């Protein structure tokens, strides 16, 4: 299977050649091959969401990422109508360093790197048409916290029904759980 | 001109528990105050608390449930070991039966009872009953 | 109260104030105890039932007493929740 | 409060907190800094670059369309002022005030407001200092002040 | 009021506070599509303009600045844009 967009770390192509596949036989489309030749993916998961519901996942390099951001709508439309009954997201890969502790000659670890940075990214990549409006992180009474992330509601009709699987992509991959709101106009 | 943003966030607590008030608004946000209201929620003193985030530091709105007395802060950190943790208990507390001392150690933020269980002495940051 | 073995050494236990939380002492004659009568869903007649609201001496002085029974009575289905 | 005033004045910008680009905004990174070179060129500090850019072409910040900020932009390209701005304006002001109390000699308060501007370029200074800005041998002299501004 | 909701308000008294002093801060500035007669194109003036902005193609004045808000000149459409 031809597998040209998919640079890896080094090895792994594991059986995920359907989205390059897809991506394959979106060429020969209509006004894409402008902006879609030069850029591909990393990596591609098929994690659980929910109950029986099924969403991808696509790792993007971070240029790369804003550049898919700006076609990233019209490529997920075709893409999810080629793969029926299943929800696409775009998100970086981030490069998460670890904190310093007290144990040759390091650098100093990046803002951007920290864990908390990329987690923030992550969840406003994870959402892109709308827009991050607010964050109401609230600790319930065990220690436990839930995050609650306002959108820009704007983009309300085009996304409101894949909140469930952004909740649930937001906690396959980074571990804690949020929910999404559509506020009244500010 | 605010040195100390843990013993405003207690003096607005104190002040409106004192009020008789149902919320509270607490106005610059920092991850000691998170440590410090997680003790005093966990032990059953406050209700739920909500972190607003904007990209300066947040806010807190704590909800407060009547069963606080007074929440106040030592104001410069002691360094505390374990021997000397009695006299500060007696000085500070109300009673042997219930109150509080939040210290900072190498193993967390937490109580003194926990601070006694897992062997360990630090800085003393506050107090609550 | 409750000593080790289990018995309850106290000569009362106070009241407390239903919108405060504050005990309501012996010697607080400001704090009153009201009964508000309920009635049944099909003809609203009293049907000898009541639901009961402590305040406290420091709330009824404040002016509070009046808000506070309100909420209290929209928490216990009383009349409205969208008055 | 203030400095050296007794004034507990509350006014100041209240930045928003989407820091995304608008979608109206149809200008990218890089003509944005092309203006800011212009401007530059035509002698504008920072702070008039910025009002310029907010007042009529739409950019609210720069630091959200171009990812750095306007003395950053100068500095790259190699045509930062060599004074810090306030720094400078600071000693405008103090230029100001000793031509006005040289020929005015009776005039109580001007000499206290000069003490209140050579008090704060002094504390400026030290603070420019510790953050290599300035070098260490740098010192603001009364004498040859003028012929530094204006 | 003792049990006042302090993490939601309602939208006027959001608006009727500081622009500081709010849950999350947010200004009350905006930009807009300004158009003058005898032209074709706009110019986006933003509405508490310090400068005298000018229309590129004919030099003449949109706005005036003053104390708070830019003045713009005798009859000119403006569409503030985006909200």
């Amino acid at each position: 299977s031809a597998k040209i967009v998919k640079p890896n770390g080094e090895k792994p192509d594991e059986f995920e050649s359907g989205i390059s596949q897809a991506l394959l036989e979106l060429e020969m489309n209509s006004d894409l091959k402008a902006q879609l030749r030069e850029l591909n993916i990393t990596a591609a998961k098929e994690i659980e969401v929910g109950g029986g519901r099924k969403a991808i996942i696509i790792f993007v390099p971070v240029p790369q990422l804003k550049s898919f951001q700006k076609i990233q709508v019209r490529l997920v439309r075709e893409l999810e109508k080629k793969f029926s009954g299943k929800h696409v997201v775009f998100i970086a890969q981030r490069r998460i360093l670890p904190k310093p502790t007290r144990k040759k000659n390091k650098q100093k670890r990046p803002r951007s790197r920290t864990l908390t940075a990329v987690h923030d990214a992550i969840l406003e990549d994870l959402v892109f048409p709308s827009e991050i409006v607010g964050k109401r992180i609230r600790v319930k009474l065990d220690g436990s916290r839930l995050i609650k992330v306002h959108l820009d509601k704007a983009q309300q009709n085009n996304v409101e029904h894949k909140v469930e699987t952004f909740s649930g992509v937001y906690k396959k991959l980074t571990g804690k759980d949020v929910n999404f709101e559509f506020p009244e106009f500010q | 001109v605010r040195m100390n943003v843990l013993a405003d966030a207690l003096k607005s607590i104190n002040n409106a528990e004192k009020r008789g008030k149902r919320q509270v608004l607490i106005r610059p946000c920092s991850k000691v105050i998170v440590r410090f209201l997680t003790v005093m929620m966990k032990h059953g003193y406050i209700g739920e608390f909500e972190i607003i985030d904007d990209h300066r530091a947040g806010k807190i709105v704590v909800n407060l449930t009547g069963r606080l007395n007074k929440c106040g802060v030592i104001s410069p950190r002691f360094d505390v070991q374990l021997k000397d943790l009695e006299k500060w208990q007696n000085n500070l507390l109300p009673s042997r039966q219930f109150g509080f001392i939040v210290l900072t150690t190498s193993a967390g933020i937490m109580d003194h009872e926990e601070a006694r269980r897992k062997h360990t002495g630090g800085k003393i940051l506050g107090f609550f009953f | 109260m409750q000593n080790d073995a289990g018995e309850f050494v106290d000569l009362y236990v106070p009241r407390k104030c239903s919108a405060s939380n504050r005990i309501i002492g012996a010697k607080d004659h400001a704090s009153i105890q009201m009964n508000v009568a309920e009635v049944d869903k099909v003809t609203g007649r009293f049907n000898g039932q009541f639901k009961t609201y402590a305040i406290c001496g420091a709330i009824r002085r404040m002016g509070e007493s009046d808000d506070s029974i309100l909420r209290l009575a929209k928490a216990d289905g009383i009349v409205s929740k969208n008055f | 409060g203030r400095m050296h005033a007794p004034g507990k004045g509350l006014s100041q910008s209240a930045l928003p907190y989407r820091r995304s680009v608008p979608t109206w905004l149809k200008l990218t990174s890089d003509d944005v800094k092309e203006q800011i070179y212009k401007l530059a060129k035509k002698g504008l500090t920072p702070s008039q670059i910025g009002v310029i850019l907010r007042d009529s072409h739409g950019v609210a910040q720069v630091r959200f369309v171009t990812g750095n900020k306007i003395l950053r932009i100068l500095k790259s390209k190699g045509l930062a002022p060599d004074l810090p701005e306030d720094l400078y304006h600071l000693i405008k002001k103090a230029v100001a005030v000793r031509k006005h109390l040289e020929r005015n000699r009776k005039d109580k308060d001007a000499k206290f407001r000069l003490i209140l501007i050579e008090s704060r370029i002094h504390r400026l200074a030290r603070y420019y200092k510790t953050k290599r800005v300035l070098p260490p041998n740098w010192k603001y002299e009364s004498s040859t002040a003028s012929a530094l501004v204006a | 009021p003792l049990a006042k909701d302090l993490l939601h308000p309602s939208p006027e008294e959001e608006k009727r506070k500081h622009k500081k002093k709010r849950l999350v801060q947010s200004p009350n500035s905006y930009f807009m599509d300004v158009k003058c007669p005898g032209c074709y194109k706009i110019t986006t003036v933003f509405s508490h303009a310090q400068t005298v902005v000018l229309c590129v193609g004919c030099s003449t004045v949109l706005c005036q600045p003053t104390g708070g808000k830019a003045r713009l000149t005798e009859g000119c459409s403006f569409r503030r844009k985006q909200h």
